[PDB]
């Protein structure tokens, strides 16, 4: 038998990870008959072969492979070096080769200029000697056919796909498996009657993007002849822990209005890739739930779910939904009822944009729940780590509040430029009519005045504020539009974000804000008009990274020794220059065997000017604030491998638990240095 | 399956990596041939749930119990 | 602040009012991708669970511990599994695939909660974007929503009953019958639901009475087809819980699929005929195991798909450029010819001596255009209906020839050689007017007016209206003033190449997409003639070489004179004559190639091709048969109905030109050569085998099937709600509905389209060409018009559609079993009825119902008024006849009157309905209902529910109609007063299944035993095993056939002989 | 009349020019490059949501894969590593949205 | 109008058959391989961050 | 220099057969709205034949 899965299957590691409990199969037992297959090199060959050929030809060829039929290529050097190898060590010559050619190669002459051997080599071709010879222009369908029928195939090129490539001659003449009745691996085929494909995982959620292309192309042409089997059917047929790889499903639920004992389904939705660990933690299963529980504010485990995922779309009309944040009708979600779970798979929580250790700027619209998400995020501290303290995050209003006329006060006086308004309430009435969605022309006349305030005041103030903030440690900073972080030249990762709710209603729900609620809302419209359209991309994309890796590591280092499983890596200054103390800058947490490996890495080729001060901090541990400015290069994440759970924010500060006296401050030209205990 | 296994046994028994008297990939389109399989029971039915389990379930769906 | 919260609610409503389906970007890359590769539909899907869509649910639980009857009576104290619920009130609701272990989900599902819950959300889906309430729905979209629900219901079970195992019964409950074991986690629960008659009968309860009345031997399998031993049985007939409706739908589906079935022998014959003896394929010859491969289709479907593809591709040229490029690359990997312009140098490099030997190639050449333009011209032959290859403007002599020049003589020669290979009809007149322009000042000819004088551009022509009169009457070109023009004219008339044909394809398996030509025929602009040998050697007998000879002869006659070129020397004249003489006999093989091998390659490539050929007749040199337009229609024009009448004025022209390179084409003609040792059969066998291993064209056939099915379903469902031209029966007139306009028709069509895309699993462009216009009265036709007004049309006959037939069957069954889908028919009567009687409000006594034809009723239509009552006199409302009547007696209202005066009527009438004597009969015709059961031993009053409903009625919505139904009892019960307000006007207990199903009898309340007419083949000993009472009863138990066919890929059955 | 654009590099960014240009170049190439690789670039896939209510993974070309990568470069802006030999202690890194003046396409 | 201009230009550019041979591909590849600097350092130390040699 | 008659004819056909509820609006509902709005105006209509 043979089964194909949407994932890169390997015979070494895929047994360790399993992949079958991954996709949701109950293979767990003394099964030892589901033998995997090596498709790493096959994916690499597919990528290399799409470079020259066409995707349709390559995929429609590779689909007709009999993966349970062992075979192999072996490439020949070109004709010249081939003949050189025929000559030297001549007792390997196939008998097809011409009698004259063999009789002339068996001679010990220099072969400098043999008048007849030159002709005999000119009229010699490789294709006649070795029978199955693929081509330099094979037009690959015969490649897969010849791999299907036979044991060895002879190529004169490297662009081949289907099996491994073996060398024919020694390296000089070139330039620079048992079955188990339940074989599995990627790349479905239709070679036999027993090839099956495991359904249950959507096509748009496949993460590899080459397996994804292969599946799309094969499933749009061979839909009616493929054998689909779900994870339950596969289960019935059968019957250095990596962090940042989490299992995700999505929840199927509908809205219910249980008034006076009469159930009434109202709407059906899909939560779109909440991670499985959070559903396990919160104890979510098939039952009814109330998602407010008091005073019309969400119960906040529901808020955590909605903020840890992508967004929910209606199942009737396949479009996004954006559930209502208020508690006023027409639409109010007060009671839901989860009904099932569909496609499960792993994803890489580490975004590709994040490779170096640097600050993070998360742009959100105005009316989002930034305050409540901060209140909910500052509490988590898994292994005594405090993954996101409240002091490491920069509020969105801070850069505008630090001005003599603050920014919002500066824009409140904008009604003087209009032809005639005479008051802020008349401005809010002249802009949007008797609901939101203001008049676009009037909003444009207002934006032409709002813009110079944002380009001439806010940008110059922010260009200094973000520098001052970057000096004193990594911080997670928010904003109301990417243009704020782009005009003011912001350093760090620029993550746009978005929330699954209607943010414009929060601007009416919240009361005690400067100016009327209508003014806050018009201000949000102006920021949204100053936005430079680009994909906001689902706020949960960040919170999933923030939370998920720690929960997994808590299973591995839940009970080990804190001294043996810990570390900290900061800027070092020698015991002199007191006219040793290091600023932390990072706090690693990982098993002992990886701390041993991190203990020996360089960590010293990274420099920065640390400027210690003499100011005291109200916090308990007696410590003095400091600063630091990296010079040359930034710490890449590869050093802190995928097996440790580090922190993303940190303040710069030094503790002084010896001879308490703060003298004069200074700059010292620190050097990075690993700092753990004995372990 | 059987044809490949037999040609591999032929290769092993004649002591050459490439067989010479093969049973598979011949010139004939023998594409309608069947063979005995564990997938088919004696009633011409599919063998996915074994007959013992089928009989046990069909009998268990009719049993009663004591009254309280 | 209440104004502010009003603002908030208004904004939330406006935010909910968004559009659902809106294409606002530009779709052209999508059209091209659709043209070159279309997604294949999902046709074959298997179901391993029992086929059924109706499930019996218990509504109110029984009383097992009771005082009258000891608990040792009931078969619940013994945990004896039963086929039916043992409640006190069981109703039968609808849930598609509640018992279906399916291989592929279709996303459609008509799932319904029991009547004791609110099902109003099922009827506010489509056009209720304005309904503010969450428990209300607009009555004017009822039958639209119901049509959509029926389409979902049909699309949900388009499956294929699967064959899964059996087992000899080891107990005495049956006579050793076989029992089908279906897959799943907990399969021990299905043996009691699938076989109601495999059960003991201990009691005299209702379940036991029924199972005792049934027949014994209609259980399990009773018929199989065992072809080989030790192999799967082909099919079987099994008795089991199903129902006639879904059984009939799946039978229709299997019949439709079996009509498409083809087999390996004929697939072999078709592929061999297509490849034309260059590609052998093999097929087995022995008893087989009954494969299923639904690929064959009819000709009307191919033609309709071709018309739709053309009306997409029309008038853009970016949708059609890539197709021609792909055919160019195919000709690259196939054709044996290869160009060698060094032949021109060899021929010209033997002249002794402004130098004639250095003009064509070495100088007058684009220097970046290789000879892909040549085979793009060749590929343009297959598509002269939409694409018209023409010579580019930049390849003309740049505003005048002046035959005295030399480069212009060469330019004329090359244009004259290259023009015959294009496909526009005005190539001859352009070839004439090139020389006519070049010879201005030397020879003159009379023209038609003073705009198109002789000094125009040769390319500014090319409409049949612009051919000079002197080009049609050669007598007008005097043989004394313009001898060269006279001679060139008659040469063009006599020796221009002749059209021919090649006869590709095989319509046995494939259909025939040809529209304006016979099937399996391919028009060519040149004469074809098969080759007599496979080792070709040069010859000179062909139209292209004769044309080259004629052109060289006329240019000799033109250059010989010191009459046109005054300053030339005798040496230069002799050199030009010699160059012409040698170029007349250049040794090129492109002409014999074009006449012997090129048409064979075109015919071999034509079948295996994503977009089939689309040709109009190649007319040689007469205006009267020159095609001046080709158009397609997708709707009618007026009250008129017939396509042959509205097609002349409701068409859209299609087609677009495409430039080429005269230099490239002429040099490819002049310099052609085969490889040194060419063997034709070997070469074409090798080069042609690889492109007959793929099977994409068969999936194209299946998509053609789905396209035609979708078009027919659209026309039927749209005719259901809006007045159309096609004749169809209508069953759902009794449901209220809206006066539909083009906007609502387009919206309903979009919902149908989205549902049919969701099923069948396809992502792109099904029904959008039709949806662009007005879909109320559509049609598909195509025509072209000649120059002389003669028009040819093609109106393909619309073949039947299984999906529309099944939708109509489902509606015809809904007409009788509307209660099972939650709907109730008729009006309702409001007015209190206080008594201790236990009759059910869904089946009222006849003396409480009145109608229009009753002595004493008042009827209130439009233009009614209310006038208050002063000084203690009764207020009055205006009768329809003009009378004023007090608030008493019984009345008759339309529902729209109440909806438009909902609040002014509540305040005036609710006090009189409640405690007075007023009784009103609202006229609804169709409405969803909701049940409320109560204990009959205690006081009950329905005023709260009825008042909630009345106050809840809105000008664009009504909630469900709440009925207050009593509960049945097994023993005596003391009575108590109950107060009714709403009662139906006709029987609506068609959904009640059984009351007190575990006791000996019902004694108080609604009573009914198990419906013996459903289980007909069990309760009637004289009925055949296959009888179905379909349009009036679903029967809930019957014979169902199950298949075990296998669907292998074509390449696993038809091998190749590499 | 003498017309000049002051600060031409800084005036070409993603919110008016590069976004429109990238959408245009990504859509125009789609027709005649349906499955082919450009200068050593594969034929990658990506899902689209341009049509409301539909969300499907659609194949793209090499010349469109390159526009995908180039757009994800232009969206963030550019980061310049300054290290001057006239002031000791200045090797900062700076990030702008100004269009580069060293590209072949400038 | 900007969008239309660039769209039509891209379509007409890609339609030309010259842009699909290996020679034009190679010429455009080698157009920017010069002896002048290209900041190869940050390229190297950015490829290093994903464990490629 | 090239035949644009096909493209011109096709686009004219599209403009001819476009579906637009505006003509029937002007022809049916606009006069009703004008006659409903006229008697309530401050400066009543002043027409010449
Ligand atoms: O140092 C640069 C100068 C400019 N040129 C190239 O010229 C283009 C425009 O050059 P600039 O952008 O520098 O001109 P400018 O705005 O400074 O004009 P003024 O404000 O002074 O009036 C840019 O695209 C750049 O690539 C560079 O090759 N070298």
């Amino acid at each position: 038998a043979y089964i194909a899965v949407p994932a890169v299957v390997d015979s070494r590691s895929s047994e360790a990870i399993g992949l079958l409990e991954s996709f949701g199969v109950d293979a767990g037992s003394d099964a030892n008959d589901v033998s995997y297959q090596d498709h790493d090199y096959v994916v690499d060959q597919l990528q290399y072969m799409l470079d020259g050929y066409e995707a349709g030809d390559v995929i429609d060829a590779l689909v007709y492979r009999n993966w349970l039929h062992h075979s192999v290529y072996c490439l020949l050097p070109p004709k010249s070096q081939l003949l050189e190898y025929w000559k030297s060590n001549p007792s390997v010559i196939p008998d097809n080769v011409d009698r004259r050619l063999r009789k002339r190669l068996m001679l010990k002459k220099d072969l400098r200029k043999d008048d007849e051997y030159n002709q005999l080599a000119r009229a010699f071709k490789i294709s006649d000697v070795y029978a199955p010879l693929i081509s330099s222009t094979t037009s690959p369908m015969t490649m897969i056919q010849n791999l299907n029928q036979g044991e060895i195939v002879y190529t004169t090129t490297d662009r081949v796909i289907g099996a491994r490539v073996l060398l024919y001659a020694p390296r000089k003449y070139y330039a620079s498996v048992p079955h188990s009745r339940f074989n599995v691996g990627t790349f479905p085929s239709i070679a036999t009657p027993k090839c099956s494909v495991m359904s249950g995982v959507d096509i748009e959620s496949i993460p590899n993007e080459f397996i994804k292309l292969f599946y799309q192309r094969v499933k749009s042409i061979h839909a009616n002849i493929l054998n689909d089997i779900s994870p339950q059917i596969v289960s019935d047929m059968i019957n250095h822990v990596d962090v940042y790889r989490v299992d995700v499903v999505n929840v199927l639920f509908e809205v219910v209005d249980v008034a006076d004992g009469l159930r009434s389904v109202s709407r059906k939705l899909i939560m779109h890739t909440v991670p499985v660990c959070i559903l396990e933690l919160l104890g979510i299963e098939i039952a009814d739930y109330c998602i407010r529980q008091e005073d019309g504010m969400f119960t906040d485990w529901f808020l955590l779910l909605t903020m840890l995922s992508d967004g929910l779309t209606d199942r009737r009309t396949h479009c996004q939904y954006l559930i209502n944040p208020s508690s006023m009708p027409p639409d109010v979600i007060l009671n839901i009822s989860i009904t099932g779970f569909i496609n499960r798979h792993t994803i890489d929580v580490m975004p590709d944009v994040y490779d170096f250790i640097k600050p993070i700027g998360a742009v959100l619209p105005k009316g989002s729940f930034k305050s409540t998400i901060m209140r909910v995020l500052d509490s988590i501290s898994v292994l005594g780590v405090k993954i996101m303290p409240r002091a490491h995050v920069v509020d969105s209003d801070e850069v505008g509040e630090q001005m003599e006329p603050t920014f919002e006060h500066a824009v409140m006086e904008i009604y003087k430029g209009i032809a005639g308004v005479d008051s802020l309430d008349d401005l809010t009435k002249w802009v949007l009519n008797s609901d939101l969605v203001p008049h676009d022309d009037r909003l444009g006349q207002l934006f032409q005045a709002f813009l110079p305030l944002a380009k001439d005041l806010l940008a110059p103030m922010a260009r200094q504020f973000y520098d001052n903030s970057m000096s004193e440690g990594r911080l997670l900073t928010f904003a109301h539009a990417d243009s704020e972080l782009l005009n003011a030249n912001y350093f760090g990762h620029l993550l746009r974000l978005k929330i699954p709710y209607i943010t414009e209603v929060n601007l009416m729900i919240r009361k005690n804000r400067e100016g009327g609620e209508l003014f806050q809302l018009v201000l949000s419209y102006l920021y949204k008009m100053y936005a430079t359209s680009a994909q906001p991309k689902w706020f949960g994309s960040l919170l999933r990274l923030l939370i998920c890796p720690w929960l997994h590591m808590e299973k591995l280092i839940g009970e080990a020794d804190p001294a043996s499983t810990s570390a900290e890596i900061g800027w070092h200054v020698p015991r002199e220059q007191l006219m040793d103390g290091f600023i932390p800058y990072v706090s690693i947490r990982a098993p002992r065997l990886v701390i041993e490996e991190l203990m020996e890495k360089n960590w010293g080729q990274y420099h920065a000017q640390v400027i210690v001060t003499d100011q005291l901090v109200v916090g308990e541990p007696r410590r003095v604030s400091a600063k630091a400015v990296i010079k040359g290069n930034h710490l890449p994440v590869k050093l802190i491998s995928r097996f440790a759970c580090f922190t993303l924010t940190s303040k710069y500060e030094m503790r002084l638990p010896c001879g308490h006296s703060t003298g004069r401050g200074a700059a010292y030209n620190a050097r990075l240095a690993f700092r753990s205990d004995l372990a | 399956d059987e044809a490949d296994d037999a040609t591999k046994k032929q290769a092993k028994d004649t002591e050459k990596a490439k067989a010479q008297v093969t049973y598979s990939d011949t010139g004939i389109n023998n594409a309608n041939e069947l063979s005995r399989s564990g997938n088919v029971d004696n009633e011409g039915g599919s063998n996915q749930k074994p007959m013992s389990t089928r009989i046990a379930e069909a009998t268990s769906a009719i049993v009663s119990k004591h009254p309280a | 602040s209440s104004e502010i919260q009003r603002h908030i609610t208004e904004f939330i409503s406006s935010w909910q009012n968004h559009p659902i389906v809106q294409v606002s970007a530009d779709v052209e890359n999508r059209k091209t991708a659709q043209l070159l590769h279309a997604d294949t539909p999902r046709l074959v899907t298997w179901d391993a669970g029992l086929c059924t869509s109706f499930k019996i649910v218990p509504i109110v639980p029984a009383q097992v511990p009771q005082d009258v009857l000891a608990y040792t009576f009931f078969t619940s104290s013994y945990a004896i599994q039963s086929p039916f619920p043992e409640a006190a009130v069981s109703r039968i609701v609808v849930h598609t695939r509640w018992a279906s272990n399916v291989d592929f989900d279709r996303d459609s599902s008509v799932i319904m909660a029991p009547p004791t819950e609110n099902n109003i959300h099922l009827f506010k889906q489509l056009l209720n974007t304005e309904t503010l309430s969450v428990r209300g729905a607009n009555p004017l979209m009822f039958r639209a929503n119901v049509l959509h629900m029926l389409l979902e219901f049909v699309l949900d079970n388009l499956y294929l009953n699967r064959h899964t195992g059996f087992s000899q019964d080891h107990t005495p409950f049956t006579e050793g019958a076989n029992l089908r074991s279906l897959p799943g986690p907990d399969a021990e629960k299905w043996y009691s639901i699938m076989y109601p008659t495999r059960m003991g009968t201990p009691n005299v309860s209702k379940i036991c009475n029924f199972v005792a009345s049934c027949v014994r031997n209609r259980v399990g399998r009773f018929d199989r087809a065992q072809m080989m031993n030790g192999a799967m049985s082909e099919w079987v007939d099994v008795f089991e819980t199903s129902d006639a409706l879904t059984v009939s739908i799946r039978g229709r589906w299997m019949a439709r699929l079996a009509r498409m079935n083809i087999n390996p022998t004929e697939i072999e014959w078709a592929l061999t005929e297509c490849a034309q003896g260059y590609v052998t394929v093999t097929s087995p010859y022995a008893p087989s195991v009954n494969r299923l491969m639904p690929y064959r289709i009819s000709n009307a479907e191919r033609q309709i798909s071709q018309i739709i593809r053309v009306m997409n591709i029309g008038n853009n040229a970016t949708v059609i450029q890539p197709v021609l490029q792909d055919i160019s690359v195919l000709l690259q990997r196939i054709s044996p010819l290869q160009i060698d312009p060094t032949i021109i140098s060899n021929t010209m490099s033997t002249v002794s001596e402004l130098s004639p030997a250095s003009s064509i190639l070495g100088k007058l050449r684009p220097s970046n255009s290789d000879f892909s333009s040549f085979r793009v011209a060749l590929a343009g032959w297959l598509y002269n209906g939409v694409v018209t290859t023409v010579i580019d403007d930049s390849s003309y002599p740049k505003d005048g020839g002046s035959v005295t020049s030399l480069e212009n003589l060469w330019d004329f020669f090359i244009l004259a050689l290259a023009l015959p290979l294009t496909t526009d009809p005005c190539a001859p007149v352009k070839a004439f007017m090139t020389l006519a322009n070049m010879m201005v000042g030397f020879e003159t000819i009379p023209m038609d007016n003073q705009i198109y004088t002789q000094s125009r551009r040769a390319s500014a022509f090319s409409t049949p209206h612009t051919w000079p009169r002197c080009f049609m009457n050669i007598q007008l070109i005097s043989p004394i003033d313009a001898p060269i023009l006279r001679q060139w004219a008659e040469i063009i008339h006599r020796y221009w190449p002749n059209p021919s044909q090649i006869r590709y394809g095989t319509p046995n398996v494939f259909g025939s997409a040809n529209l304006f030509t016979p099937p399996e025929v391919l028009l060519l602009p040149i004469d074809h003639q098969p080759a007599n040998v496979t080792t070709p050697t040069l010859d000179f007998t062909n139209e292209l070489t004769n044309w080259r000879a004629r052109v060289c002869e006329l240019m000799k006659n033109l250059v010989d004179n010191q009459r046109y070129q005054p300053g030339w020397t005798q040496s230069l004249v002799s050199s030009m004559r010699g160059t012409l003489g040698k170029l007349k006999l250049i040794k090129s093989m492109t002409p014999m190639y074009l006449q012997q091998l090129a048409p064979v390659e075109l015919a071999v490539i034509a079948p295996m091709l994503p977009f089939p050929p689309f040709q109009v007749p190649y007319v040689r040199l007469d205006r009267d048969r020159v095609p001046t337009m080709v158009g397609v229609t997708r709707q009618s024009r007026d009250t008129i109905t017939q396509p042959a009448l509205s097609l002349s004025t409701t068409n859209t022209t299609v087609g677009v030109p495409l430039a080429l390179d005269a230099r490239a084409i002429t040099v490819a003609l002049l310099s052609g050569k085969y490889p040194p040792d060419l063997v034709t059969n070997v070469w074409y066998a090798d080069a042609i085998y690889p492109m007959y291993a793929d099977t994409e064209v068969f999936s194209n056939l299946q998509r053609d099937v789905i396209t035609c099915e979708a078009v027919q379903t659209l026309v039927t469902l749209v005719a259901q709600i809006s007045e159309t031209q096609y004749p169809v029966d209508r069953y759902l007139d009794w449901i209220p509905s809206l006066r539909a306009s083009a906007a609502t028709a387009a919206t309903f069509a979009e919902w149908v389209n989205t549902s049919m895309k969701t099923a069948f699993d396809l992502s792109d462009m099904l029904l959008e060409p039709l949806l662009s216009g007005d879909p109320r009265m559509t049609q598909l036709a195509i025509q072209y018009q000649q120059y002389n007004g003669r028009t040819f049309n093609v109106i393909p006959e619309m073949p039947g559609s299984v999906i529309a037939d099944c939708v109509q069957l489902t509606a015809e069954v809904f007409n009788h079993e509307y209660n099972l889908f939650g709907i109730a028919r008729g009006d309702i009567i409001i007015g209190r009825v206080q008594s201790t009687h236990l009759w059910s409000p869904l089946a009222p006594p006849p003396d409480l119902v009145f109608d229009r034809d009753t002595p004493g009723v008042h009827i209130f239509g439009r233009d009614c008024r209310i006038s208050f009552g002063m000084n203690g006199a009764a207020p009055m409302i205006r009768d329809e006849t003009g009378m004023m009547v007090p608030f008493e007696g019984n009345w008759i209202f339309p529902l729209a009157l109440w909806q438009m005066n909902t609040r002014y009527f509540n305040q005036q009438f609710d006090a009189w309905i409640k405690t007075g004597e007023l009784r009103i009969r609202i006229e609804m015709g169709a409405y969803p209902y909701m049940l409320h059961y109560y204990d009959p031993r205690q006081y009950a009053n329905a005023w709260n529910l009825t008042s909630a409903w009345l106050e809840e009625i809105t000008p664009t919505s009504i909630p469900s109609v709440p009925f207050m139904v009593p509960i049945s009892s097994d023993h005596d019960i003391s009575s108590a007063p109950a107060v009714q307000y709403i009662i139906s006007t006709e029987y609506n207990d068609r959904s009640l299944f059984c009351t007190n199903s575990s006791s000996p009898q019902t004694i108080a309340g609604p009573d009914k035993h198990i419906p013996v007419e459903r289980y007909n083949i069990l309760t009637n000993p004289d009925a055949p095993p296959t009888q179905i009472q379909l349009p009036e009863v679903v029967d809930l138990y019957n014979v169902v056939t199950r298949y075990a066919y296998e669907t292998p890929p074509i390449t696993a059955v038809v091998m190749g002989v590499p | 009349i003498n017309i000049d654009i002051s600060a031409c590099d800084a005036s070409i960014t993603w919110d008016f020019f590069l976004s429109v240009i990238m959408a245009a170049i990504h859509e125009g190439v789609a027709s005649s490059s349906i499955g082919k690789p450009f200068m050593g670039v594969p034929a990658s896939i990506v899902n689209d949501e341009s049509v409301v209510g539909v969300r499907a993974a659609r194949p793209i070309s090499g010349m469109q894969n390159m526009i995908q990568h180039l757009s994800k470069l232009y969206k963030r802006g550019f980061s310049y590593r300054v290290n001057d030999s006239f002031s000791p202690g200045n090797d900062f890194t700076h990030m702008t949205t100004t269009f580069p003046s060293g590209s072949t396409a400038t | 109008y900007l969008y239309r201009t660039w769209y039509l230009a891209a379509a007409r550019m890609a339609a030309q058959p010259r842009t699909w041979d290996p020679l034009f591909q190679a010429i455009m590849r080698s157009q920017y391989v010069t002896a002048r600097g290209g900041s190869g350092a940050t390229l190297r130390e950015s490829l290093y961050a994903i464990n490629v040699s």
